[PDB]
This record gives C-alpha cells, sequence and structure tokens, in this order.
RNA sequence: GGUGAAAUUCUUGGAUUUAUUGAAGACUAACUACUGCGAAAGCAUUUGCCAAGGACGUUUUCAUUAAUCAAGAACGAAAGUUAGGGGAUCGAAGAUGAUCAGAUACCGUCGUAGUCUUAACCAUAAACUAUGCCGACUAGGGAUCGGGUGGUGUUUUUUUAAUGACCCACUCGGCACCUUACGAGAAAUCAAAGUCUUUGGGUUCUGGGGGGAGUAUGGUCGCAAGGCUGAAACUUAAAGGAAUUG
RNA sequence: AUUAUUGCUCUUCAACGAGGAAUUCCUAGUAAGCGCAAGUCAUCAGCUUGCGUUGAUUACGUCCCUGCCCUUUGUACACACC
C-alpha cells in the first residue's frame, strides 16, 4: 500500500454548503516541490500531516 | 435462442490510392447463403472518416471524407471518392461575430462524367494597423468575390474525375489561388472549399474502376 | 373587465340588436 | 492498432442512448440505453443510468469484435433544445474509463437553416 | 410611465424586424429585443480531460468544442440567466461581463 | 414518448435508436450589430432580367416652377371573406390525459379551419418614437453608414508604380449613442418637448371633467365579419398624470 | 380525609429487553448527572425560582433546511395583501 504523507501549506477556506470541509494545498515530504490541493474532514491548521492515499486526484469546490 | 454474433461473417475495408494508407478498417455482414448472400447485396455501404486519420498528418484535422463501396473480391472491398464535408465544431469556431461571411457554390461535371456540386466559404480579414472594430465588405465586392470563386471553381474541375479532383483538393491549390485572385478586391481569410457533394455518378466500368488499385 | 372583451361585448350585443331589428321588415 | 467503430451518443434530455456500429453504419453492434438500468420515469436521463448503460455497452462491445471506437454526440436538435443533455458526457466518461480507445469526435446535432415553426405558440410555454 | 430609452430593446429606424423563438419556452420574440448568450463548451467537462488523453490515441489530440447561439425571451431571461435587476442608474450600463 | 409529477400514446406494426436513397411544402440559422434601405406597412440564400430612389460630386439646364392641406386617391401587418391550387410545419374549434372543490384553462395527445401561393375582397394594430409637415436660430464629444477633398500615411512587389484594403485630416447627408444644460417642464425628462406673459416664421389635424358610449339614430362602404361619419337623455365629484414616503 | 391529602410495615411483582415517522435543548465549570432551600403551604411537588455538588464528547465553522434582518425592484395597496 502506497500511502503518502503531505503537510498542510496553507488554509484556503471552507467549501461544501454545510461549511465543514476545508480547502487546503499540501506538499508531501516524500520528494518535496510537488504541491497538490486537497479537501479535509475535521478541524485543521498549518503544518499538520495528512495521509493522502491516491497521489494524483485533487479536488476544489463542493456543493 | 439466437445470438447473431456467432454468425457474423467478418470483413475488412480498404482505402483508395491517391492518399496514404489503403487500409481503412473492419465491418460486419452475414453468411453468404444462396439467394441474397453477402455478395452484391450490401456492398455499397459508405464510411465517414477524417482524413487526418487516413493520411496521418494533423494539418487536416477537419476535412471529413465519405467513401462509397464499389467492388469486392478475395475477402477485401475497396472504395471510391463519394464525399467531402467539413466539421460542425470547426465552422462553429470559424464563424466569429463582427465580420462579413461569404458563401458560394456551383454544379459541375468532370471529364469522366461525374456530376457534383462544390462549395466555398470565406471571411473578411481585419488587416493590421486598422482602427474600426468590425470590418465589413461592400456587397458589390461580395458579388465580385463570389463571381471569381465561381469562375475559378468551374475552372479547376472538368479534369480527370475524382482522382484529379482529390489531387487538387488534398493539397488545396484551390484555396491559395482563390486567395491569389482575391486580395485585389478585398482582404478575406480562411477560404475553404468546405464541402462537395456527388449527385450523378456514371456507370460501373469495373476496369476503369480499378484505376486506384495496385 | 378587459377593454378588449368589452369591445367584443358590445360588438356582440350590436350584432344581436341587428338581428332583432331585422324581424321588423 | 485496435479496431475502429462508431459510438453515436444521442443523449438529449429524458433519456441517454449509446450504440457502436460499423464505421460505415449499415451494420450495428449492441446498443442499450439509460431507461433500462433503473425504472422511475423521472430518472430516465440521470448520469447514473447513463454510466450503467455505457457499462452494458462497452461490455458487449469488447465481447463481439470491436475494442475501439470514435464517437459522435448529438442533442435533440431540429427545432428543439440543441443544447446537450444530462447524461451527455456522463456516458462518454464510462466508455473511455471502461478501457476502450477514442479517436477524434464531433457533433452531429441537426441545426437547420432554420424553419418549420417550433412547438408551443407565440405566447410560449407558460406554466 | 416610460422606463427604458431603448423602449424594450435596440431597434431604431425599422418598425419591423423578424421574430424568433425561445430556446427555453419557445416564446416568439423579436431578434432586436431578444437576449443572446454565445454558448460555448468543450464536449468534455471537469474531470474528463484525463480519461480523454489516457483512453485515446494521438499526441495531445486537439479537443474540439461546440458553439451555439442562446436565445431567451425576457420572461425566461429573468427566470434565471442574464438579468438580476438593477437600480435606475445601474440600468443604463451596457457593460457585459 | 411526454412533463413538476403523472397519464393519453407507440411498440413482430421490430417500434425509440441506425444506415442508404427519394419526395412534398414551408423556411432562409450562424454570419445579424444602438448596421442598411423604403411614404408607411415593411424588407436578409443564389444568379439573370425589369423599372425606380436618396445622399454625394457638379463654373450643366430651367428660373419661383413652391409650403401645407377639406374634398378625392395610391399602398396598407396579422387575422378574416370568395374561387382555385397547395396542405411538410405549426395550429383558433372540437375530442381528449392529467391536474383542482370546480378547470369549459394553463400542461400532454388527437387534430378541423388556418398557415403557403394565384385572382378578388377586407382597411384595421400599442399601424409607437404613444412626439404633424416645411424653414430659421440656439452646445461640447467620440463613434459609425454613404458620397467627396486632401497624403515625399500604413500594409500590398514586379523594378518603382496602377488598383485594392487600411491610417489620418476635413466637409456634406445619414442610423444613433455620450456629457451637459444656456433654456424647457407638474414632474419623469427634452438638442427639442429649446429660442412662450418679454406671449406672433408658414401651414394641416385633434382635444375642452368623469360615466353613459364609440352606445342609439341616419347616411355611406363591404359577400359577410365589420369600416367611416356619430348624438342625447340621465348620471356623477371626482376620474386622471408625474413624482414622494411607507 | 369516603372518590383513598401525606407518612409507615408486610404482602401483590404489571408494562417497559433502548423505543417508527418525526422533534426539543445545548459550546465550559457549559451539557448532562445529583440533591437542597425558597414560592405555593394547616396538610400536599413528579412543578417552579434559585443554589451548590460530580463534571465529558464535539464546533469554533457554513448558508442546505428553517426563521429573521438588509438592499435593488413592482405596485392600481395607504383602513396598507385579514
Ligand atoms: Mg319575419
Ligand atoms: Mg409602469
Ligand atoms: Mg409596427
Ligand atoms: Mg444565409
Ligand atoms: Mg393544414
Ligand atoms: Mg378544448
Ligand atoms: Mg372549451
Ligand atoms: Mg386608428
Ligand atoms: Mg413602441
Ligand atoms: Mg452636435
Ligand atoms: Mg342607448
Ligand atoms: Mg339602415
Ligand atoms: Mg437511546
Ligand atoms: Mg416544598
Ligand atoms: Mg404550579
Ligand atoms: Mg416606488
Ligand atoms: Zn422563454
Amino acid at each position: 500500500t502506497p500511502v503518502t504523507l503531505a503537510k498542510v501549506i496553507k488554509v484556503l477556506g471552507r467549501t461544501g454548503s454545510r461549511g465543514g470541509v476545508t480547502q487546503v494545498r499540501v506538499e508531501f515530504l516524500e520528494d518535496t516541490s510537488r504541491t497538490i490541493v486537497r479537501n479535509v474532514k475535521g478541524p485543521v491548521r498549518e503544518n499538520d500531516i495528512l495521509v493522502l492515499m491516491e497521489s494524483e486526484r485533487e479536488a476544489r469546490r463542493l456543493r | 435462442v439466437v445470438d447473431p454474433f456467432t454468425r457474423k461473417e467478418w470483413f475488412d475495408i480498404k482505402a483508395p490510392s491517391t492518399f496514404e494508407n489503403r487500409n481503412v478498417g473492419k465491418t460486419l455482414v452475414n453468411k453468404s447463403t444462396g439467394l441474397k448472400s453477402a455478395s452484391d447485396a450490401l456492398k455499397g455501404r459508405v464510411v465517414e472518416v477524417c482524413l487526418a486519420d487516413l493520411q496521418g498528418s494533423e494539418d487536416h484535422s477537419f476535412r471529413k471524407i465519405k467513401l462509397r463501396v464499389d467492388e469486392v473480391q478475395g475477402k477485401n472491398l475497396l472504395t471510391n471518392f463519394h464525399g467531402m464535408d467539413f466539421t460542425t465544431d470547426k465552422l462553429r469556431s470559424m464563424v466569429r461575430k463582427w465580420q462579413t461571411l461569404i458563401e458560394a457554390n456551383v454544379t459541375v461535371k468532370t471529364s469522366d462524367d461525374y456530376v457534383l456540386r462544390i462549395f466555398a466559404i470565406a471571411f473578411t480579414r481585419k488587416q493590421a494597423n486598422q482602427v474600426k472594430r468590425h470590418s465589413y465588405a461592400q456587397s458589390s465586392h461580395i458579388r465580385a468575390i463570389r463571381k471569381v470563386i465561381s469562375e475559378i471553381l468551374t475552372k479547376e474541375v472538368q479534369g480527370s474525375t475524382l482522382a484529379q479532383l482529390t489531387s487538387k483538393l488534398i493539397p488545396e491549390v484551390i484555396n491559395k489561388e482563390i486567395e491569389n485572385a482575391t486580395k485585389d478586391i478585398f482582404p478575406l481569410q480562411n477560404i475553404h472549399v468546405r464541402k462537395v457533394k456527388l449527385l450523378k455518378q456514371p456507370k460501373f466500368d469495373v476496369g476503369a474502376l480499378m484505376a486506384l488499385h495496385g | 373587465m378587459r377593454a378588449k372583451w368589452r369591445k367584443k361585448r358590445t360588438r356582440r350585443l350590436k350584432r344581436k340588436r341587428r338581428k332583432v331589428r331585422a324581424r321588423s321588415k | 492498432s485496435q479496431v475502429f467503430g462508431v459510438a453515436r451518443i444521442y443523449a438529449s434530455f429524458n433519456d441517454t442512448f449509446v450504440h457502436v456500429t460499423d464505421l460505415s453504419g449499415k451494420e450495428t453492434i449492441a446498443r442499450v440505453t439509460g431507461g433500462m438500468k433503473v425504472k422511475a420515469d423521472r430518472d430516465e436521463s440521470s448520469p447514473y443510468a447513463a454510466m450503467l448503460a455505457a457499462q452494458d455497452v462497452a461490455a458487449k462491445c469488447k465481447e463481439v469484435g470491436i475494442t475501439a471506437v470514435h464517437v459522435k454526440i448529438r442533442a435533440t436538435g431540429g427545432t428543439r433544445t440543441k443544447t446537450p443533455g444530462p447524461g451527455g458526457q456522463a456516458a462518454l466518461r464510462a466508455l473511455a474509463r471502461s478501457g476502450l480507445r477514442i479517436g477524434r469526435i464531433e457533433d452531429v446535432t441537426p441545426v437547420p437553416s432554420d424553419s418549420t415553426r417550433k412547438k408551443g405558440g407565440r405566447r410560449g410555454r407558460r406554466l | 410611465p416610460k422606463k427604458r430609452a431603448s423602449n424594450g430593446r435596440n431597434k431604431k429606424g425599422r418598425g419591423h424586424v423578424k421574430p424568433v423563438r425561445c430556446v427555453n419556452c419557445s416564446k416568439s420574440i423579436p431578434k432586436d429585443k431578444a437576449i443572446k448568450r454565445m454558448a460555448i463548451r468543450n464536449i468534455v467537462e471537469a474531470a474528463a480531460v484525463r480519461d480523454l488523453s489516457e483512453a485515446s490515441v494521438y499526441p495531445e489530440y486537439a479537443l474540439p468544442k461546440t458553439y451555439n447561439k442562446l436565445h431567451y425571451c425576457v420572461s425566461c431571461a429573468i427566470h434565471a440567466r442574464i438579468v438580476r435587476v438593477r437600480s435606475r442608474e445601474d440600468r443604463k450600463n451596457r457593460a457585459p461581463p
């Protein structure tokens, strides 16, 4: 299993009409200089560590 | 209690000569049963394929072509020129607002009595160093341009039937020469023969039909 | 009531008095 | 390389159609639509059933004699909407993902040098 | 009283033009008084570029979009699309975006 | 299939979907815009024929020949009428499936008349710019259509031109937009709705509180439906306009 | 004090095995769990107003439902959409 860890770089805002999901751009500490944006679930801040499973499927807006 | 899949006598489509690959594709027919077989029954199916496909190059990624099946032998059936038509999206992109369109056509006969009609489309060019946001023609000048397109178009044909016609279209001398006679009158850009429909093809002449089969 | 229909309304009545008057010839 | 076919996706509203045929056309090969993979009248154009029918299409497609296919998508056209439908590209998604090749595609929506007066009345379709 | 200098919509020196219908509700409505959205869109969409290139031949392909004129009828043109509404001065502005 | 959801419906009559070919009648997409032309209605595929028009250019010609108009007349959308064709489309009535308490509707289906054309009627539209016509004067701006004048301006190469498109300046006559407001107005707004109590360029038409009523009557016009002309009795203190605040 | 004001002791030993569709309250000594005093009161608290005791989980957000406020807009309403 190729789980890959990526650190929060910036907090971009809350998407989803409910307002729980948070748009955040991350960079993995598995070969740096490779930014990909993801959408979380729970509460977060800058410099946390998200376990991104698939390494090429990013998101943006929700509804 | 049927399934015509395990029954479909297969077949392969070949392309004409004056192009690139003479190998088109694959099809589906039937078992050549006595009285209405897979022989002279179907045949004349026709295929639409871009010629950026059958030529391989990409500077021809619109000019779609329609090929008609004529003769068939040895698990192989060829095809002759039957149509050439542009693509919806291409013109939909071509027709931009704030400019004058120009359309013309004409009915014509080749040497080998292949009767058809050809078309032509063009748009006034916004010359550089220009101020006016739009640039329209002068109708009378549009009369002129259509006239010359008519002259030139009826000049290029009556020449060695399909073969030579395709030989004049593929490298588009027509477009560049319309462009040539044009710029004297009014700017004008794009300029495509766009479409040409067959309507009265002659007889079989199997021998002369084998004129693009090596 | 709408001006158009009141126009139609009288056009009709007018067409009826027409008929009634015709009885008197 | 593979073997060329034509997909033909007439997917205007209310339903969603797919069927590969011979590149000449006179020989069709498998079809199925969206109203088959659910039943609810109201749900006959939804992208879901479109995916499912694209599945049931690619299935028999790669199970008879074609493993690749050019597509031509079409809205109602004529004197109607002309704008593509719900399960328009929703079926296109699940016939490229379903492991079948694609080779240049266009739009066969029948736009007229318009006429034959549209339905509805000069006063529209008020409701 | 009157509340539009172009009356309904642009037409000055005609008296008649030519009516057309509504792509939504089919309501007949003059061309000059219509409302036009040049509708353009790729055949694909959001996350379908990947499944195009990955599941097709060719180098980069080409990807041909579609153009089509969108005609609406003031009533349907207010029902959703280009409208909102504007203040007395916010009304004279012929600025699109 | 159809819509919000449904049904009416169509389906060994292989329906929806596909390919190939043919016919019929409408129609002229995109290009199509504060763009053109016509007295108005109105008028966008192509080519030919037919007669016409404005603006311009003009050291041509006549020399007051003109302006506006009761009567009178030409054309005049859509429907509608008569007699033929035509009859794809869409589609007043009518029949229907739903819908609601009812639903003679709105939505769906069937679909007559109609839509198209020829010969003749009809003469009305919010036929609108809700704004008579000719002439004068009164204020800045960049647009843009047509004509013209100007250039050791641009882009076109053949050897420099000649054409052609384009750039710029100017002036006619245009479709309009912008800012102003001297001035006007009850205001909204108006380069005319301005140069009106400091009240007069020429001329045509209409209106005189609301309702009764465009009714009755007569005349006249039309095949009809209807068109033009068009009162009164009685009734009533308001109707009405533009703006303001809720 | 019967139709049993309340309190006591024995005996009798129900339904309720976590509760449909729906729906109330709430962000820190708060929620919830726990009892007391006070009002009423001759007698009667499963109520109420307060009080302290033990003491979490989850947000720190958004406009999807709902409710409301604000603008533009229409108005023939102003006894003001009953
Ligand atoms: Mg009698
Ligand atoms: Mg109003
Ligand atoms: Mg008019
Ligand atoms: Mg055209
Ligand atoms: Mg009919
Ligand atoms: Mg009825
Ligand atoms: Mg009825
Ligand atoms: Mg009148
Ligand atoms: Mg008007
Ligand atoms: Mg001026
Ligand atoms: Mg009377
Ligand atoms: Mg009489
Ligand atoms: Mg519980
Ligand atoms: Mg107590
Ligand atoms: Mg109490
Ligand atoms: Mg107001
Ligand atoms: Zn509409």
